[PDB]
């Protein structure tokens, strides 16, 4: 499903 | 390429272009910081992986477009479709053996705070689990192999060193599951573990501060959200 | 770069980037299609257009992110910002002058019927457009000029030779509208522009299929949300 | 303001 997201900029 | 410029110079660029959304230029300005050859401090840790993650991730979603594509050509499409599928596969590759390069010379080895060497072996694994995702046969497996190894070594340390709300730790234990979901042929394992995760951080959420409980609390929702969608 | 390719390979390869989202990807196959020598048809100026819009307007969003930084810079920030947005505006200008070379080797000047030639004529206007949006000072005066006339030639080509609900027409107009809003301080000249157009437009909208039909409204209501910011 | 967006894909 989902991993870690990369912060958002 | 990036041997000229100051290393302070260079960590202030990657900066700038994650405000101006020029992630390829993130990852080119933290590769030549890395190149300077000291550690990294958890603010650029943090960029090296941001920038990389955005490059990676363009062009993972790149490769499944032209891969489902692939699938459904096989009326003759002649071999384009096959063709630039395999740039884009040849072209994340080499991100991927870029980033773990770095983690080779010589981020890993001269990481000793659990902070920073579970972060790269995170990354290590994470980088693997993306050659993993287009690889095919015995290649697979020796990748497979050692995206798991990455990880184990990585949540050992993060089981006796940190916290069970780390948010690394956390977050070692989300990727480690979809790692065991979707690569490993493993889904009992990456629901336990992700289980096993949440229950551990909802236990200790009780020791931490406003802030704190704000960061653990949102990498545990990413692992509510993937129990919801395995069971 | 491109010399070994098919030029009917290059322009598939040009769609399967387009739905990848790997548009400078995309604009390398379509230059390398307009350097085979033959004219474009309208799907294959499509692709032009499309591939190269998305480079330069990943382009453009960064250097207004970097350039609104510098301002607020002029405590002492060292000269990072500003040599990164140099970077930046050097890039932006070396894709405008790619696709201005195109257009002037040789596509223009094959160029004999009037979609063809006031569709390169608006690229033309909008790429010298995007090089007076970085320009400074006399610099910014000659490429200002060389932008109106290229407008003002497709203008005169469309009101002899297109309807005035035909979307090349109105896209183009929309543009020259903006060019005199935002560059050439001439916001009298683009509202009038904008509210002529529009008001031809829906006179002739009675002679449209339902497809058409769709096609102009959509473009009138871009010249129509333009007039409420301006007025 | 606004000049043509690209189409989107
Ligand atoms: C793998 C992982 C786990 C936790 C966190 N975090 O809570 O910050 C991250 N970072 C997310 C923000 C930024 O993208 C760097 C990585 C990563
Ligand atoms: C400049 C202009 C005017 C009209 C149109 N159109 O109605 O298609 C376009 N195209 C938009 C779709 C694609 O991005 C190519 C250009 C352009």
């Amino acid at each position: 499903a989902g991993s870690i997201p990369g912060r958002r900029s | 390429a990036m041997g000229s410029m100051e290393r302070a110079s260079l960590i202030q660029k990657a900066k700038l272009a994650e405000q101006a959304e020029r992630y390829e230029d993130m990852a080119a300005f933290m590769k030549g910081a890395v190149e300077k050859g000291e550690e990294l401090s958890c603010e650029e840790r943090n960029l090296l992986s941001v920038a990389y993650k955005n490059v990676v991730g363009g062009q993972r979603a790149a490769w499944r477009v032209l891969s489902s594509i692939e699938q459904k050509s096989n009326e003759e499409k002649g071999p384009e479709v096959r063709e630039y599928r395999e740039k884009v596969e040849t072209e994340l590759q080499g991100v991927c053996d870029t980033v773990l390069g770095l983690l080779d010379s010589h981020l890993i080895k001269e990481a000793g705070d659990a902070e920073s060497r579970v972060f790269y072996l995170k990354m290590k694994g994470d980088y693997y689990r993306y050659l993993a995702e287009v690889a095919t046969g015995d290649d697979k497996k020796r990748i497979i192999d050692s995206a798991r190894s990455a990880y184990q070594e990585a949540m050992d340390i993060s089981k006796k060193e940190m916290p069970p709300t780390n948010p690394i730790r956390l977050g070692l234990a989300l990727n480690f599951s979809v790692f065991h979901y979707e690569i490993a042929n493993s889904p009992e394992e990456a629901i336990s573990l992700a289980k096993t995760t949440f229950d551990e951080a909802m236990a200790d959420l009780h020791t931490l501060s406003e802030d704190s409980y704000k960061d653990s609390t949102l990498i545990m929702q990413l692992l509510r959200d993937n129990l919801t969608l395995w069971t």
